[PDB]
């Protein structure tokens, strides 16, 4: 009933954000015939909304060292980060940012002409003992905008075959290998099968599983959901980052660069309350700590506004010229969406879903991995990078300005790994004559759905269930109440209701597909959250307040009884889903503690985590 | 000329500034010098200005050539008739002043 | 205390043979809706008519997806306040003088291709040290990019220009032209003369007649018309 | 891997042979005084040129010289107000186009491009046009 157009490339990239673009023209740069499949015009991707900047130990403000940045990221990750990936990311960061500037990225400038860098949350000098670092390189507070527009501009020089407004439905799997993807062309309504020896999944996050989020409407975790439908695991999905200062009401992001430039958080009694929660770092502590600090203030009666449900972010003590030069983007946004003049009145803010630490598990080379009987096994022909991937460089909590860096480092890395492992023009692997037909059947059933609950009604019940049961603080009885509700919503997807029976630009259909994608991501999130009986990074259990490592790392390790791998929690969560039932399966895999070179960059053993 | 488009844009403004200064010259120093300068400037400015109209609104190889050809005839006839009026009649400056004495 | 607002929206379905463009009317209780037009489009689509089709993503005015003609002017539906005067119906159209894929979704591929044509990326004569060291740029030369780099390629300006209406095949339009200027005056670019030389024809640049609809309509408050005028001054003074 | 020129051709090739409509434009777009004053600058320019060309054609084809047709008009003894009304109608287009032409040449130097300055200079053009035309027609 549907026409199918078959393509053959050396490689296929799914996503056109910062990470997909870097990978896609990286692959063409290396001679590969590359296809870039994206459901958005590339510069509409959520990367364009990024503000604060991108971290690199350039030393433009003070003497820096990329290993200090390594330490901050490991400590920030709460020792759920893989230290070999963090090593690669943080050592490559100066060259990554310099590449972007050489591409033409219009970085702000210092008196010496070099890239301006601002302070940002939880970044220090001298391995934590030397005070505040200034290594977040930025284009005012429009950094992601400039990064994405520079990469897109750069991409136009190469022979990459773009497939814009194409909606990937599923991977094309054969004998445990990935041979490409199947996608819907939204413009003319045709089904396209992309065959390639290598596929790179760079589909962004899935923040829209929640009611309030800074994420775009298009952040529905489409690539996370294809992996899950392929039978592969997703990693650490229960670690959702709550940014401290999402604007009250609209949830739009107000950058942490506000606090990097001098802004401070104030409660209903005018106390810079971060002086009590983090006496050292204050409003520049890690985001999981700040969001918890703000949330604790609100449920204890010290909330602001008429409803006592948010707090304030004060900037008017800073000079208006600094606010105009360093923060012009959020000055406009605060006026448009909250009527606030940032030179006179504070911004209403509250913790808001912002970024997904979890995602598709990879190694430090970008290659997607699975776990069989205690060993990692690379999936042949399948790669992931960006917020859709779990390298894992961010572990249990991401430092601000490390995501944009993640994008270009591991986007390039996927291109480098394919180029050293394979050659262009090598045989394009064959597929079955009816490969991907299940993707078409599912799309056609949704296209003509005529049940009793429209897509919009089901998307809401999911977002309110996530918001009430997996918020900044979590307990077992609330997480389990939300597990049964969410698994009930998934079973109720059988009674979905659409109206648009067309196939050209059927956003009714596409958003139904995105709801399926969101639901797979949300179940893995809340079920992995319920089983994790500890508190690490953004995941806070009030019925398990302590961090449970393989040792008690507060007291000397001398003669300690080491906890077996099944009796502690310093380990990644691996989640699987039986798509028909919705049943979630959980396993675990160890955290990689070794660096790429211990003589060049010492491994950081777990320690107490305070800011 | 590889700079032909920008040279034409500059020339259009140069003739406009010149036509602008001919108006006070025509009021201050009416005579044959201004009469023939006005005839030349009025035609060139009008010819180029009507060509921008054609460039904006006429499309297709043949309609464009028909329009520009008829414009060129219109302008050549216009410049000739103005020079005729200046040589055989009272000229541009005098005609204006006579018209306003009604 | 409901306040019922009326919207009238352009509709065309390419999957319905013989379908003709019409204007459908919806009634929205502003007491149960966000403040912006896009919030009304989304509420209409979720609750009243799931077939209403339009482009959106960021909902904060940064990605450019949701450009359209609202109350007669090209704007972003997500930064455009709903007119609370219940005695006036808001009319919503696609970007003007564009092929309609469906409902509010225009075809922008010519606009994208024109942007590709001006090579919008940093170019140096010697690109052998690409990636070695950060290029230097004074605070002053970087300030010259303010007002230029912030463009979000929404196409509100170009689709408001009558010259782009009549000669969109050959006139590059104010969005693309201002991006050409953003690279011409980047102190790090070595192809200024080459980028000016590209515009030596009657159409690419010189169809602009200073109508200034582009600057009036830009939702980011930018001035492509002044950028075009600065290009024209450079065209007239550069020596090969 | 298509070039920009190739993409342009494919755009036109597929849209003109499609069933897609063209989004409305003139019938729906909101008017403004700058847009109206730009249309009026073209109307007055075209009208002046067509008048200049009709004059030169009359000079080549009419069997009587200019002073004859002036004496004819003077002998009709038309009213002062109608003479004034005819003089206003002839000088208004030249007046508008001249002042707004100066505005254009100011723009071509790169001055006055702030949207609020565009509106100021336009209203100034309107009152100078009206003051100059009433002054000149009264002559
Ligand atoms: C939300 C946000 C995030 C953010 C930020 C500000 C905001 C408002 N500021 C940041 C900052 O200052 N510094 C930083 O390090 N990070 C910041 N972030 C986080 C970061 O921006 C994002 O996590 C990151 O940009 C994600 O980039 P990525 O390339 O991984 O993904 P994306 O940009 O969201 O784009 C997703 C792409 O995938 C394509 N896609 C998705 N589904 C499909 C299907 N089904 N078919 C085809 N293509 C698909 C989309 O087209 C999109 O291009
Ligand atoms: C549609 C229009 C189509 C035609 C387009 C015309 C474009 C060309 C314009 C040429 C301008 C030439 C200016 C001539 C200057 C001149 O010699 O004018 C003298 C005239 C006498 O004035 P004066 O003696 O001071 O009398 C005062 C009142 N008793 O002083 C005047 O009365 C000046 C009157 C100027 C009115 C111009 C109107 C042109 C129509
Ligand atoms: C006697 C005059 C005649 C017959 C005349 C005729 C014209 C015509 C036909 C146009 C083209 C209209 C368009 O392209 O929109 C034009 C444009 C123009 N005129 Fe005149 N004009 C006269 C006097 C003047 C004066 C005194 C000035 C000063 C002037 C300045 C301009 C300018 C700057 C333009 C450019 C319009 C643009 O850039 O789009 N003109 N004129
Ligand atoms: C012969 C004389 C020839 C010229 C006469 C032209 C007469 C027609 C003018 C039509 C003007 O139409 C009207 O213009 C005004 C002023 O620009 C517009 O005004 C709008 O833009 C201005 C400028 O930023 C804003 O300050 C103002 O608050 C807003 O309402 C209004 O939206 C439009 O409805
Ligand atoms: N200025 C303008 C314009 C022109 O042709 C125009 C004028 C002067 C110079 C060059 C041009 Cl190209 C037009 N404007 C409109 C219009 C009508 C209704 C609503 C909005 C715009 C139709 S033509
Ligand atoms: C000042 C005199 C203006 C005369 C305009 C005459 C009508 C033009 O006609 C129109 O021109 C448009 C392009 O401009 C085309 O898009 C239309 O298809 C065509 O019908
Ligand atoms: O998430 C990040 O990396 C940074 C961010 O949102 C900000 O600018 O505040
Ligand atoms: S100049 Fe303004 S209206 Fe035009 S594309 Fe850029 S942001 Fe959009
Ligand atoms: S509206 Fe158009 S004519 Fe020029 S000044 Fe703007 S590009
Ligand atoms: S949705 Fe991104 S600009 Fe309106
Ligand atoms: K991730």
């Amino acid at each position: 009933q549907y026409p199918v157009v078959d393509h053959e490339f050396d490689a296929v990239v799914v996503g056109a954000g910062g990470a997909g673009l870097r990978a896609a023209f990286g692959l063409s740069e290396a001679g590969f015939n590359t296809a870039c499949v994206t459901k958005l015009f590339p510069t509409r991707s959520h990367t364009v909304a990024a503000q604060g900047g991108i971290n690199a130990a350039l030393g433009n403000m003070e003497d820096d060292n990329w290993r200090w940045h390594f330490y901050d990221t490991v400590k920030g990750s709460d020792w759920l980060g893989d230290q070999d990936a963090i090593h690669y990311m943080t050592e490559q960061a100066p060259a990554a940012v310099i590449e972007l500037e050489n591409y033409g990225m219009p970085f702000s400038r210092t008196e010496e002409g070099k890239i301006y860098q601002r302070a940002f949350g939880g970044q220090s000098l001298q391995f934590g003992k030397g005070g505040q670092a200034h290594r977040c390189c930025c284009v005012a507070d429009r950094t992601g905008h400039s990064l994405l527009h520079t990469l897109y501009g750069r991409s136009l020089r190469y022979d990459t075959s773009y497939f814009v407004e194409y909606f990937a439905l599923d991977l094309l799997m054969e004998n445990g290998e990935c041979r490409g993807v199947i996608a819907l062309c939204i413009e003319d309504g045709t089904i396209h099968r992309f065959r390639a020896k290598n596929t790179v999944i760079a589909t962004g996050g899935y923040g829209r599983t929640y009611f309030s989020c800074t994420s775009a409407h298009t952040s529905t975790g489409d690539g996370t959901a294809m992996v899950t439908r392929a039978g592969l695991p997703c990693q650490d999905l229960e670690f959702v980052q709550f940014h401290p200062t999402g604007i009250y009401g609209a949830g739009c992001l107000i950058t942490e660069g506000c606090r990097g430039e001098g802004g401070i958080l104030i409660n209903s009694q005018g106390e810079r309350f971060m002086e009590r929660y983090a006496p050292v770092a204050k409003d520049l502590a890690s985001r999981d700590v700040v969001s918890r600090s703000m949330t604790i203030e609100i449920r204890e009666g010290r909330g602001c506004g008429p409803e006592k449900d948010h707090v304030y972010l004060q900037l008017h003590h800073l000079p208006p010229q600094q606010l105009a030069t360093r923060l012009p983007g959020i000055s406009e946004t605060a006026m448009i969406f909250a009527g606030v003049d940032v030179t006179k009145e504070p911004i209403p803010v509250l913790p808001t879903v912002h970024y997904n630490m979890g995602g598709i598990p990879t190694n430090y080379k970008g290659q997607v991995i699975t776990h069989v009987n205690g060993e990692d096994k690379v999936v042949p022909g399948l790669y992931a990078c960006g917020e859709a991937a779990s390298a894992s460089v961010h572990g249990a909590n991401r430092l601000g300005a490390n995501s944009l860096l993640d994008l270009v480092v591991f986007g390039r890395a996927c291109a480098l790994t394919i180029a050293e492992t394979c050659k262009p023009g090598e045989p394009v692997p064959s597929i079955k004559p009816n490969a991907g037909e299940e993707s078409v059947a599912n799309l056609d059933k949704l296209r003509f759905a005529d049940g009793t609950i429209r897509t919009s009604e089901a998307r809401l019940n999911m977002q309110k269930t996530m918001q009430s049961h997996a918020a900044v603080f979590r307990t077992g009885s609330i997480l389990q109440e939300g597990c049964e509700k969410l698994s009930q919503i998934y079973r109720d997807l059988a009674h979905l209701k659409t109206f648009d029976r067309g196939i050209v630009w059927n956003t009714d259909l596409v958003e139904t597909l995105e709801l399926q994608n969101l639901m797979l991501c949300a179940l893995q999130t809340i079920y992995g959250a319920e089983a994790r009986k500890e508190s690490r990074g953004a995941h806070a259990r009030e019925d398990y307040k302590l961090r449970i490592d393989e040792f008690d790392y507060s007291k000397p390790l001398q003669g300690q009884q080491k906890r077996p791998f099944e009796e502690h929690w310093r380990k990644h969560t691996l989640s699987y889903v039986d798509v028909k039932s919705g049943k979630v399966t959980l396993k675990y895999r160890p955290v990689i503690d070794r660096t790429l070179n211990e003589e060049d960059c010492s491994s950081v053993p777990p320690a107490i985590r305070s800011y | 000329s590889s700079k032909a488009a920008s040279l034409h844009w500059t020339s259009e403004r140069a003739v406009s500034a010149l036509l602008l200064g001919l108006l006070p010259a025509a009021y201050l120093y009416p005579g044959p010098a201004v009469d023939y300068s006005l005839a030349a400037a009025l035609t060139l400015h009008g010819h180029w200005g009507l060509g921008q109209v054609i460039t904006d609104y006429v499309h297709g190889d043949t309609p464009i050539k028909v329009a520009n050809t008829g414009l060129y005839v219109l302008s050549a006839i216009t410049f000739t008739g103005l020079c005729y009026f200046n040589y055989y009649d009272v000229g541009i400056c005098k005609a204006v002043a006579m018209l306003w004495s009604i | 205390t409901s306040r019922i607002k009326k919207f009238s929206i352009y509709r065309w379905d390419p999957d319905k043979p013989g379908d003709k463009p019409r204007m459908q009317t919806y009634e929205v209780d502003l007491n149960k809706c966000g403040p912006m037009v896009l919030d009304a489009l989304i509420k209409i689509k979720n609750e009243l008519d799931s077939t209403l089709t339009f482009r959106r993503s960021c909902r904060e005015g940064i990605c450019g997806s949701c450009a359209m003609n609202i109350a007669g002017g090209n704007t972003l539906a997500c930064t455009k306040k709903i007119d609370p005067d219940l005695s006036k119906t808001t009319k919503i159209y696609p970007l003007p003088h564009m092929y309609v894929v469906k409902d509010l979704v225009p075809d922008l591929s010519n606009f994208y291709a024109q942007y590709k044509s001006i090579e919008p990326y940093l170019k140096k004569k010697d690109e052998s040290k690409q990636g070695k060291e950060q290029y230097l740029q004074s605070i002053e030369d970087r300030q010259k990019l303010d007002g230029l780099y912030e463009c979000i390629l929404c196409a509100c300006c170009s689709t408001s220009c009558p010259s782009y209406w009549w000669n969109g095949d050959k006139y590059l339009g104010p969005a693309v032209l201002m991006q050409a200027y953003r690279w011409m005056i980047d102190s790090r670019d070595d192809y200024t003369e080459e980028r000016l030389a590209q515009l030596q024809d009657p159409f690419s640049l010189y169809r602009c007649h200073t109508i200034m609809n582009c600057t009036r309509t830009c939702p980011k408050g930018l001035n492509p018309g002044k950028a075009i005028a600065e290009i024209k001054k450079m065209m007239a003074t550069y020596k090969e | 891997a298509t070039t920009a020129k190739e993409e342009m051709a494919r755009f036109w090739e597929k849209n003109t042979k499609s069933s897609r409509p063209l989004s409305p434009h003139i019938s729906i777009y909101k008017w403004s005084l700058p847009m109206a004053m730009s249309i009026t600058h073209r109307g007055t320019g075209v009208a002046l040129s067509l008048g200049v060309s009709l004059f030169s054609l009359a000079a080549l084809l009419l069997p009587e010289q200019f002073p004859h047709y002036v004496a004819v008009v003077k002998s009709l003894s038309l009213s002062p107000a109608l003479i004034y009304s005819a003089k206003f109608a002839l000088v208004f287009p030249l007046s508008y186009h001249t002042w707004n032409g100066i505005r254009h040449l100011v723009w071509d130097m790169g001055k006055g491009f702030k949207l609020s300055q565009v509106e100021q200079s336009g209203v100034v053009v309107l009152i100078l046009t009206l003051l100059s035309s009433a002054a000149i027609a009264a002559m």
